[PDB]
């Protein structure tokens, strides 16, 4: 078995490990992946956070806090910052290569980061599933990975996001009417072409 | 005015609404405590913690138990489910 | 115009409620600004408006004498028709 990977392909979708593209327009923050789910010890919580990101444009800059080894280290704004250095440095890398900063944390944990938007970690054979959050639970089934928080399948991936949000009072997002035509496409045929 | 004048100031006072006959407005279930974090933890939440190293807010908070879950205090064993 | 919900968090503005009273955040534009249930307007404002702000509630500078500096600047003693 290979090493998955999850994505955030531009500003509000994601690519779980099992592979299910969704669709999910958020503004609070959220839990991408954890370990802390159900009857595990809990050591790493990758979190997510955007702002003014419900509609894709020029704003939408993410934050992204990960949380590993009783660490703080975070980063946005192009730069990572440590809020405070975890116990085995031993495992710690920065890896600023090209248009990258590759981001290891261990033996079986890897992040990558555009500078821009994208969230690539990437789990190694170690867990199989032993995680759960936006990214579903790593366990090869590809469509069990709409697992709420709650603990049952959802059908409707903007009613799962809103079970994986940290601040439980924020604003939960909308459901939005189904059309094929975002908001600037919609009733812009003509517009609708030339970005097709 | 004058308790969180102070309070903003680095210095906070503590109970002293106690003997002044007078608690600010709230509504049922909760009463004025005194700098309650403002991570509240309610019913439908995720147990996570040490992100909300935020400042500490005045404000009125349900009891000990008693989550919240809309905007009023329900006790922790009634905390429904959603879908 | 259109009267909204509540909780609300567009253009990067949480509109939330905290302690059972109202709270608006704009800590991307750097305030807080919060109603209480008897409605007692308060705002909560960053240090980088220091010197910078001016309008009913005074300049944030050290002094507390000098914050009457009018729409067009002007030290006026009457804290009315300022
Ligand atoms: C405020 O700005 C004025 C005009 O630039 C400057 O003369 C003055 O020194 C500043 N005062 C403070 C307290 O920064
Ligand atoms: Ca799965
Ligand atoms: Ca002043």
């Amino acid at each position: 078995v290979c090493d998955a990977t999850c994505s955030t392909i531009g500003m509000a979708h994601y690519l779980t490990f099992d592979g299910l593209k969704y669709l999910f327009p958020g503004e609070c923050q959220y839990v991408l992946v954890q370990d802390y789910c159900g009857s595990n010890p809990g050591t790493f919580r990758i979190l997510v956070g955007n702002k003014g990101c419900s509609h894709p444009s020029v704003k939408c800059k993410k934050r992204v806090t990960i949380l590993v080894e009783g660490g703080e280290i975070e980063l946005f704004d192009g730069e990572v910052n440590v809020k405070r250095p975890m116990k085995d440095e031993t495992h710690f890398e920065v890896v600023e290569s090209g248009r990258y900063i590759i981001l290891l944390l261990g033996k079986a944990l890897s992040v990558v980061w555009d500078r821009h938007l994208s969230i690539s970690v990437v789990l190694k054979q170690t867990y199989q599933e032993k995680v759960c959050g936006l990214c579903g639970n790593f366990d090869g089934i590809q469509n069990n990975d709409l697992t709420s928080s709650n603990l049952q399948v959802e059908e409707d991936p903007v009613d799962f996001g809103n079970s994986w949000k940290v601040s439980s009072q924020c604003a939960d997002t909308r459901k939005v009417p189904l059309d094929s035509s975002p908001a600037t496409c919609h009733n812009n045929i003509m517009k609708q072409t030339m970005v097709d | 005015e004058y308790a969180r004048t102070c309070a903003q100031e680095g210095m906070v006072l503590y109970g002293w609404t106690d003997h002044s006959a007078c608690s600010p407005v709230c509504p049922a279930g909760m009463e004025y405590r005194q700098c309650v974090s403002p991570c509240a933890r309610t019913c439908q939440s995720l147990h996570i913690n040490e992100m909300c190293q935020e400042r500490c807010v005045d404000g009125c908070s349900c009891p000990e138990g008693q989550l919240l879950d809309e905007g009023l205090c329900v006790e922790s064993t009634e905390c429904p489910c959603v879908h | 115009d259109q009267r909204v919900s509540m909780p609300y968090a567009s253009k990067g503005l949480y509109l939330e409620t905290e302690a059972g009273y109202y709270k608006l955040s704009g800590e991307a534009y750097g305030f807080v600004a919060r109603i209480d249930g008897s409605g007692n307007f308060q705002v909560l404002l960053s240090d980088r408006y220091f010197n910078k702000t001016c309008g009913l509630c005074g300049n944030f500078n050290i002094f507390a004498e000098d914050d009457f500096m009018t729409q067009e600047g002007t030290l006026t003693s009457d804290p009315y028709d300022f």
